């Protein structure tokens, strides 16, 4: 029902081989060929990488900046304030982002800013500022 | 299988059911109710065992019914016309036996035998014990045919046959308690010896062992599961299976790399994007920096855009540092990926040519089997005798498998060197012209009722014929005699003064060096007291070897030898003999195979007679007066010596029963 374990034998590649005399040479030299062309196509990305491995060299490091480790406070300064209207204008309703511009708001105070300070400080036409780019 | 039950195994009959030819001696019996077909089945088994037991006396009727038990043994009639029946075609009182009731004072038909192989001297033998006038013409100067036997001072080899394949429902094995034989097992060990004369590791060995097995199989399934069996309206070759499995298994070893090498660069060009994108986030990262740098040089006191653009520039420039991290992390994933898929390749080469070649020794092996190369042995039917092979160890006659028909041709009328020229049957008798082979103007005459004509198949094939059939043989039967092939192999015996190899091996291989002569050479054989080694030319070197005389042959064994053994340990052989099956005139070859386009029903075709016209217009059917008997007539044991043995005794039962009549019917 089933050949031997290891044997690949189908009823279209037995016909593929027995089509002409040399139809099993012309069928075992394209995959010759297209061996040949995969390989030489791994050592041309396989040096493409090599040279943009060498661009990466030293990382980030003498990029990061120390991490604040601040505490999360709970009264708005009239400074904390301003910075989050000039945060609102840029980054939107991304909360996670105008945390860490401000760095001792969590996120949820951030949200909490939005409607207690909504009307004092436009909120909605600087928020409709930024939707403009 | 023991008992009476193992009696009819020992004979090849199934214990518990009866056979198409006792069906038709019998049809009241298998027609009849169930109970009496077991009590006829048991007459037929214990009469087996009886004979059996004791082969070498005469198992008379009146032994049969003493030794039987009640209620098997009240019915007369019935143990009569079996124990007819079991004698008559050949089961009981065959072979070399003492007869307790002397043969008839006078002679009934007279019946010529061409041939006096096994088959013919079998034939002879049982046509003689039922009281016919029997002949055998041999064109040899011995008996034995194909049974050949080489002895020259203590020195005793077989160019002919000198294996039994088993005792298990071998009639052999009958025989082998009649006749003086020697039998002796064979050690299935054998080690192979490259061409460069160094054995091959148990490691390939068994690993091109266990693919060689691998290949057969797939071409049954070829055969049985695709019915690949026709090509451009040619019938399919084992030869040309085994090629076309092989190329598909070296395009399945490509398709493995290609998808190899695939799963590579499509990792590595992930690798690409993902450092591609990496290399233009370094760069918004060192613009940044240096932006945030600027911001923070303005020195405080600063307003709050001032003061939120420092802040600003920290958190893109943090956000951005956590992508480049991030993405360095699948670099990581990525660039071990690639060191996986680079550590297991898949295998580089199917067989190499160092593996290639021991495939070969493998095939030629075949080859040896089938006296055949592998390209004219038909893909379906092959093996096709497989299924009836004796149960048992293989052995070998030591004494020389000569003892066999030489003790067969006791007291028969053998008329040697006398070769057949012409068969003349016509509806009232027939008559052989014959001649003599050493003064050939010489001319012989023989008039008979009936001709069993055992020939091999490769006289049979000649062309122009040696043996010319008046009126011509019908095209039913010509036409198998084309379609059957008769192969050829060769033997080459060398016998030394001293062992100089391993005595506890009884065959060693050679590796050939290239697939043209891989049968040449290619095992040797210490199956002998003496020192006497025996080496097989098979496959499509058997035919070139004939063309080279016996002194480079020898030479070439030779140098095989020393290879193995060494320079200076291989002396000079005694005596060497060199046999040509194919060239020999009375046999033109080894034996039968089924060729391709050829199925075993061709050899049924060659064991129906052949019944003349008659000879005035009008008058009744005529008796068939032509027979042939031989290797070549028995379907499920063709190209054997028992094969011959039991298609004798069929022969001479059909020609019995229809010149004496068949009284074991009514
Ligand atoms: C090398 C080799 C090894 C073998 N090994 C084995 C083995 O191990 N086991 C096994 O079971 N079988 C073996 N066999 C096969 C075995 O030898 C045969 O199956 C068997 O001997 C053939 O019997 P036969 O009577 O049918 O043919 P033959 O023995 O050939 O009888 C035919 C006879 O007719 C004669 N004859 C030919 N032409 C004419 C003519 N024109 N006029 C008159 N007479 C003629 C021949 O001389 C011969 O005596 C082997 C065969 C060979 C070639
Ligand atoms: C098998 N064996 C051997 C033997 N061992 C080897 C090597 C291979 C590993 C060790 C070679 N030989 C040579 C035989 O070559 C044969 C025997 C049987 C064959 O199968 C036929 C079956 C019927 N249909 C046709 C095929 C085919 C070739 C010595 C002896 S002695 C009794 C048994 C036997
Ligand atoms: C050649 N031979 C042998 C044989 N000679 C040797 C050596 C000793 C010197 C040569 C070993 N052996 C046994 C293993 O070799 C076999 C066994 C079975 C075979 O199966 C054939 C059977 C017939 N139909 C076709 C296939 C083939 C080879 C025994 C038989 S029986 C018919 C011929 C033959």
């Amino acid at each position: 029902r089933k050949p031997p374990k290891g044997m690949f034998l189908s009823q279209e590649d037995v016909e593929a081989v027995s089509a002409n005399a040399t139809a099993a040479t012309t069928v075992l030299r394209q995959l010759d060929m297209e061996l040949v062309s995969v390989k030489r196509q791994i050592q041309n990305i396989k040096q493409t990488n090599s040279a943009l491995k060498e661009k990466l060299d030293g990382g980030i490091e003498p990029y990061r900046l120390p991490e604040v480790i601040q505490k999360c406070n709970a009264r708005w300064t009239t400074e904390e304030q301003l910075l989050a209207v000039q945060a609102i204008r840029k980054y939107g309703r991304d909360f996670q982002a105008i945390s860490d511009v401000i760095g001792n708001k969590s996120v949820v105070q951030v949200k909490n800013f939005f409607v207690n300070y909504r009307r004092r400080f436009n909120i909605d036409e600087v928020l409709q500022e930024w939707e403009a780019e | 299988p023991s008992g009476v039950e193992g009696a009819a195994f020992q004979s090849r009959l199934p214990h518990d059911r009866m056979t198409s030819q006792e069906a038709a001696c019998f049809p009241d019996i298998i027609s009849g109710p169930q109970q009496t077909q077991k009590v006829f089945l048991f007459i037929r088994n214990r009469t087996l065992q009886l004979w059996l037991d004791n082969p070498k006396i005469q198992l008379t009727f009146e032994a049969t019914l003493q030794q039987l038990e009640a209620p098997y043994n009240s019915d007369t009639v019935l143990v009569h016309r079996v124990h007819s029946y079991l004698e008559r075609h050949g089961l009981i009182n065959f072979g070399i036996y003492k007869r307790i009731k002397p043969l008839p004072t006078k002679k009934t038909g007279k019946v010529i035998i061409i041939g006096s192989g096994v088959s013919g001297l079998a034939a002879a033998r049982q046509l003689q014990s039922f009281g016919m006038d029997v002949t055998l013409l041999e064109a040899r100067d011995r008996v034995g045919g194909r049974v050949a036997t080489f002895r020259k001072g203590n020195y005793v080899a077989d160019l002919g046959a000198m294996v039994v394949t088993g005792l298990g429902g071998n009639p052999m094995a009958v025989v082998s308690k009649q006749v003086n034989m020697e039998l002796a097992k064979i050690k299935q060990k054998c080690p192979l010896y490259e061409a460069n004369g160094q054995a091959v590791p148990k490691e390939k060995d068994e690993m091109v062992e266990q693919e060689f097995n691998r290949l057969l199989e797939a071409t049954s399934y070829l055969s049985h599961q695709l019915d690949f069996n026709v090509l451009n309206n040619k019938p399919v070759s084992l030869g040309q299976a085994l090629e076309v499995v092989i190329q598909l298994q070296e395009k399945h070893v490509k398709d493995e790399q290609i998808e190899h090498w695939k799963k590579i660069v499509k990792t590595q060009e992930e690798l690409k994007e993902l450092l591609n994108k990496m290399v233009n986030l370094k760069e918004k990262i060192k613009e940044l920096h240096q932006q945030y740098k600027e911001a923070s040089e303005v020195k405080p006191p600063r307003d709050i855009t001032a003061e939120f653009l420092v802040k600003s520039k920290h958190r893109d420039l943090t956000a951005l540092c956590k992508e480049y991290d991030e993405l360095a992390e699948t670099q990581g994933k990525l660039e071990e990926k690639l060191q996986e898929l680079e550590a297991n390749p898949p295998s580089d080469v199917y067989l190499s040519s160092r593996d290639r070649q021991i495939l070969d020794w493998h095939f030629a092996n075949l080859e040896f089997a089938n006296a055949t190369p592998l390209s004219t042995l038909s893909l379906k039917h092959w093996d096709q005798d497989d299924d009836f092979e004796f149960t048992g160890s293989h052995l070998t006659v030591r004494n020389g498998y000569s003892c066999v028909p030489v003790a067969l041709a006791e007291g028969l009328d053998i008329k040697l060197n006398t070769a057949v020229r012409q068969v003349r049957y016509t509806a009232s008798g027939c008559e052989v012209i014959a001649v003599n082979t050493r003064s050939t103007s010489q001319t012989f005459i023989y008039k008979c009722d009936a001709v069993l004509c055992t020939l091999p198949l490769g006289v049979l094939k000649q062309q122009p014929p040696a043996v010319q059939f008046v009126p011509p043989l019908p095209e039913w039967k010509t036409s198998a005699v084309q379609r059957m092939g008769f192969g050829n192999l060769n033997k080459v015996v060398l016998c030394f003064d001293r062992v100089f190899w391993d005595p506890s091996v009884n065959l060693f291989g050679h590796v050939g060096s290239t697939t043209a002569s891989r049968g040449e050479l290619f095992l040797f054989w210490n199956l002998y007291k003496a020192p006497i080694l025996l080496a097989l030319v098979a496959g499509e070197a058997a035919g070139i070897m004939e063309n080279i005389s016996d002194d480079v042959i020898v030479g070439r064994c030779l140098a095989i030898l020393k290879g193995i053994f060494g320079s200076s340990a291989v002396p000079q052989p005694k005596e060497t003999v060199v046999s040509r099956w194919r060239a020999d005139p009375w046999a033109r070859g080894s034996y039968s195979y089924v060729a391709a386009g050829s199925s075993g029903n061709d050899y049924d075709l060659m064991a129906q007679p052949i019944t003349p016209g008659p000879s005035i217009p009008g008058a009744p059917q005529p008796i068939p007066r032509l027979f042939f008997a031989g290797e070549h007539t028995i379907r499920n044991y063709p190209a054997t010596v028992h094969g011959a043995l039991l298609s004798g005794l069929r022969e001479a039962g059909r020609i019995a029963d229809q010149f004496l009549g068949a009284m074991y019917t009514l």
